[PDB]
């Protein structure tokens, strides 16, 4: 929101990047956490 | 936000009010009052939706 | 059926040296492992009843060390009367013994 | 046998209503404790649980026998047939012995008349906790005992040289506290019935801030940073910043209320109330600052342009300075 | 819906399996959650085409009560 | 579950299991009031405690328990995941709806 009306392309780029980086990172955290706490 | 927050407040009042008396299977007079008040609040939101 | 594996299968040793015998259990045996000594053409004699308790009439050179699965029997100043076979046996369940270790002199 | 005749000869002409040396000298009682565990120290009722093996030893010239056996080792069956001191714990709210499966008591009489009496007790003792500096606080609150009816001229207590022994200290029920040490004390107190010899054991405890940290110190600071993020949002989206600020206020109130239910209903300010109070103030100041911003963009824009840019650096520095001064001032005490 | 669920949970004991009332609350929550996701989907493609957006909106207006009534009859016929 | 003798040392009263130690502590089949855990088995032992008054026989029994995750999943781990997903759904709304994403 702060980057709109000054650099719209950067705001669009970081919202499209964070549209796919967040589910991947949360899934990787879920896999690592459940793997380390179910095989413990 | 008027309609939805008053519906939330009615829900909270109903759950927080039914814990005083035991777990009887019939309706009391506070239950009828709460039901009619909930109907009025929900009806106000539905009238807003129609308008 | 708790199996006790005793090591080594055969050992040799001189007089006046420290010696260590080991017994390993497959399952849990708390402190109910006993050590018996059997001379040739004789009946076995209980040396250590339970984990680390000497029987009445055993010299103070035998001493045992216990755990949940790993058990040890150590003799200190070894004389010429420790030339015998040594069995470890568990009593947590129906009793099973080890194979034995025959000490010899060389 | 022989123990039966000895025990029957000791109890003939015996009066368990009279202490030894009833008109000669006071009775000297040597006391030992073994703390099995110090239970949960809840501050709501200002109390703490403790489990001990209380051992007493004294001399009874009536229980003196001549025989080839040196010691009679008995159960609790004969405890009620000889004289037993009336020791009671002065700062206990509730205390009970143990009776499963048989009364957990022990009596041992020696060849010269020395009696040793041991029993297992679970005490729910009382200690007023000065709950300032909470939760960075340290306490030392006692377990006291004395005789109930016999004054200083009739019963005298005395510690041994190996008086109090703690156990493993790891199987104890101290969740929020940490044992650091102990010290014994003996004194004489004046009472309406007479002067009594009172013995105290002070246990020193220190509160480990590991639960209150992840319960209140981390989330309230996170909610403050949540209120901080409103400054980088555009000044034209008025419902966004207002809703953010007031919902942040909601979260602060709910967290404060749910956080105050740990400690008792004390009337003074602690080191935990001040923190959550200042966090609420910070959120209040952020919202009122945006309010004055929205009024000033309409009144005169020359003053409201660089106010938000000033707030963006003034709020974190003020909060960080508050945190530094607060933590040093409350960890120096 | 979360408030409703929280109030109920404190009464019941810590049992692992899913009760019938918990099943109903999960159904109601999944319904209101998919309603919010449907709004997110209509808002994502609103500037590009309004025809598909209006079609999804009027399809939701008819197919959410029908699927809810189907879930309600399946629930009140399996647990009775 | 440790039990032993009060007032009687090891040279006076000793304890022992009446059957084989693996078969002495017997838990019934329908005997389980557990809601949150799962009993896996039993484990006995026997030892000696060294007190200020002598050595005492102590019989130990360990019951092995395993916590059931089914309650805590539905209580915390599934609502946390659903709330994280609800936060992530804000990335799909348009940049012109600032109070919505706020
Ligand atoms: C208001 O009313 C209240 C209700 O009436 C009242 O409370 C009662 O107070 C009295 C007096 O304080 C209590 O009486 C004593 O209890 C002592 C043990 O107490 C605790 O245990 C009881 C239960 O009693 C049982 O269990 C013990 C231990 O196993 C047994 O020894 C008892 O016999 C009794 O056993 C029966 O029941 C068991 C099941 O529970 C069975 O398994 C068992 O087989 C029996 O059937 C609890 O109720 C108590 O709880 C209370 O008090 C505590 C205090 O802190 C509270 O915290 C708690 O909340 C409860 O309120 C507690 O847990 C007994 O030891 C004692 O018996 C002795 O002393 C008297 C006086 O000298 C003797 O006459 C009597 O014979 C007993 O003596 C012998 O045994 C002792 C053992 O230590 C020996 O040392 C002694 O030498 C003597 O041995 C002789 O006899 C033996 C045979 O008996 C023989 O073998 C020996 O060789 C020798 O000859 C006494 O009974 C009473 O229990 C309370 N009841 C309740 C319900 O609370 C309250 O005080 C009133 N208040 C006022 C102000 O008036
Ligand atoms: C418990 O009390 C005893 C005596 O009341 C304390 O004992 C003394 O220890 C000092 C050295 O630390 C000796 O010089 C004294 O002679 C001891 N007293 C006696 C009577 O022998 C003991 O230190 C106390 N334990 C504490 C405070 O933990
Ligand atoms: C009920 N409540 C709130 O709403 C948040 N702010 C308050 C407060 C805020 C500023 C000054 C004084 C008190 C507060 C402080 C505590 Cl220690 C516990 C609950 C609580
Ligand atoms: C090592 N030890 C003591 O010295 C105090 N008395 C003993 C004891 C006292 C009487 C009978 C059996 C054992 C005891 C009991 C426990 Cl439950 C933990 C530690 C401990
Ligand atoms: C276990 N569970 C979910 O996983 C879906 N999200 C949750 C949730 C989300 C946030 C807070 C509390 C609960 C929820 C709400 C209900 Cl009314 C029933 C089941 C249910």
């Amino acid at each position: 929101n702060y980057f709109t009306k000054s650099q719209p392309a950067r705001a669009a780029k970081i919202d499209r990047l964070s549209r796919i980086a967040f589910p991947l990172l949360f899934g990787i955290f879920n896999l690592v956490y459940w793997a380390t706490y179910l095989n413990r | 936000v008027f309609g939805v927050t008053t519906v939330l407040t009615m829900t909270t009042l109903s759950i927080s009010a039914r814990n005083s008396l035991p777990k009887v299977a019939y309706a009391t007079a506070m239950d009828w009052f709460i039901a009619v008040c909930y109907a009025f609040v929900f009806s106000a939101l539905i009238e807003f939706a129609t308008v | 059926n708790i199996v006790m594996t005793q090591s080594p299968k055969s050992m040799s040793m001189s007089v006046g040296e420290r010696v260590t015998l080991s017994c390993k259990a497959s399952e849990y045996v708390g402190t109910y492992v006993s050590w018996y000594q059997q001379k040739p053409e004789q009946s076995p004699k209980l040396l250590i009843y339970g984990a680390s308790n000497r029987y009445t009439g055993v010299p103070d050179r035998f001493t045992g060390s216990g755990s949940a699965t790993d058990f040890t029997l150590t003799i200190g100043s070894v004389q010429a009367e420790d030339l015998a076979d040594y069995h470890c046996g568990q009593s947590y369940s129906y009793p099973t013994f080890g194979a034995g270790t025959k000490l010899e002199l060389k | 046998g022989d123990v039966t005749v000895i025990l029957n000869n000791l109890l003939e002409g015996y009066d368990n209503k009279l202490r030894p040396d009833i008109g000669v000298k006071p009775t000297l009682i040597h006391t030992d404790m073994y703390v099995n565990s110090i239970g949960p120290v809840n501050a709501i009722n200002m109390e703490y649980t403790i489990d001990i093996f209380f051992a007493q030893t004294w001399y009874d010239r009536r229980l003196k026998f001549n025989s080839t056996i040196k010691v009679l080792r008995l159960n609790s069956n004969m405890v009620g047939k000889i004289w037993i001191p009336d020791t009671f714990f002065r700062n206990s709210k509730k205390a009970d012995a143990h009776w499963i499966t048989t009364p957990n008591r022990m009596l041992r009489i020696w060849n010269d008349g020395r009696v040793l009496y041991t029993l297992r007790l679970t005490i729910d003792a009382e200690c007023q906790l000065q709950l300032h500096n909470f939760p960075m606080d340290e306490h030392s609150c006692p377990l006291e005992f004395s005789s109930y009816g016999y004054p200083r001229e009739e019963i005298v207590y005395q510690w041994k040289r190996s008086s109090v022994e703690v156990g493993d200290t790891r199987s104890w029920r101290l969740y929020q506290f940490s044992f650091v040490g102990l010290r014994n004390t003996t004194e004489v107190v004046k009472t309406t019935s007479g002067d009594y010899v009172v013995m105290s054991v002070y246990f020193d405890l220190s509160r480990r801030m590991g639960y209150f940290t992840i319960q209140t110190y981390i989330p309230c600071t996170l909610i403050v940073v949540l209120s901080w993020v409103s400054f980088w949002i555009n000044k034209d989206a008025v419902p966004a910043r207002t809703s953010l600020g007031i919902t942040t206020v909601l979260t602060m109130t709910t967290l404060s209320t749910i956080a105050r239910k740990s400690l008792p209903k004390v009337s003074y300010v602690t080191a935990m109330d001040l923190f959550v109070s200042v966090c609420f103030i910070f959120v209040f100041s952020a919202l009122v600052e945006y309010g004055t911003l929205h009024y000033f963009v309409s009144s005169q824009p020359a003053r409201a342009a660089k106010m938000d840019s000033y707030a963006r650096i003034f709020f974190p520095t003020a909060f960080c300075l508050f945190n530094l001064v607060y933590w040093v001032s409350y960890l120096y005490l | 819906m979360t408030t409703i669920n929280t109030h109920l949970r404190e009464t019941l004991p810590k049992i692992p399996y899913v009760k019938a009332i918990d099943m109903y609350l999960m159904g109601c929550f999944v319904f209101v959650f998919m309603a919010l996701l449907e709004y997110a989907l209509v808002n994502y493609i609103f500037f590009s085409q309004p025809a598909r957006a209006a079609a999804i909106d009027r399809w939701s207006r008819i197919f959410f009560p029908v699927v809810f009534s189907f879930f309600n009859i399946v629930y009140w016929l399996y647990y009775v | 579950l440790k039990f032993g003798s009060y007032a009687y040392t090891r040279a006076e009263v000793v304890y022992e299991w009446t059957r084989e130690p693996a078969r002495s502590v017997v838990v019934a089949e329908d005997g389980s009031r557990l809601n949150q855990y799962d009993l896996l088995g039993q484990t006995v032992d026997s030892g000696i405690v060294q007190s200020s008054t002598g050595e005492y026989v102590v019989m130990t029994t360990h019951f092995h328990l395993k916590r059931k995750i089914g309650y805590f999943v539905i209580q915390t781990y599934l609502p946390c995941i659903m709330t994280v997903i609800l936060s992530q759904v804000s990335f799909w709304l348009n940049r012109e709806s600032v109070p919505a994403r706020t």
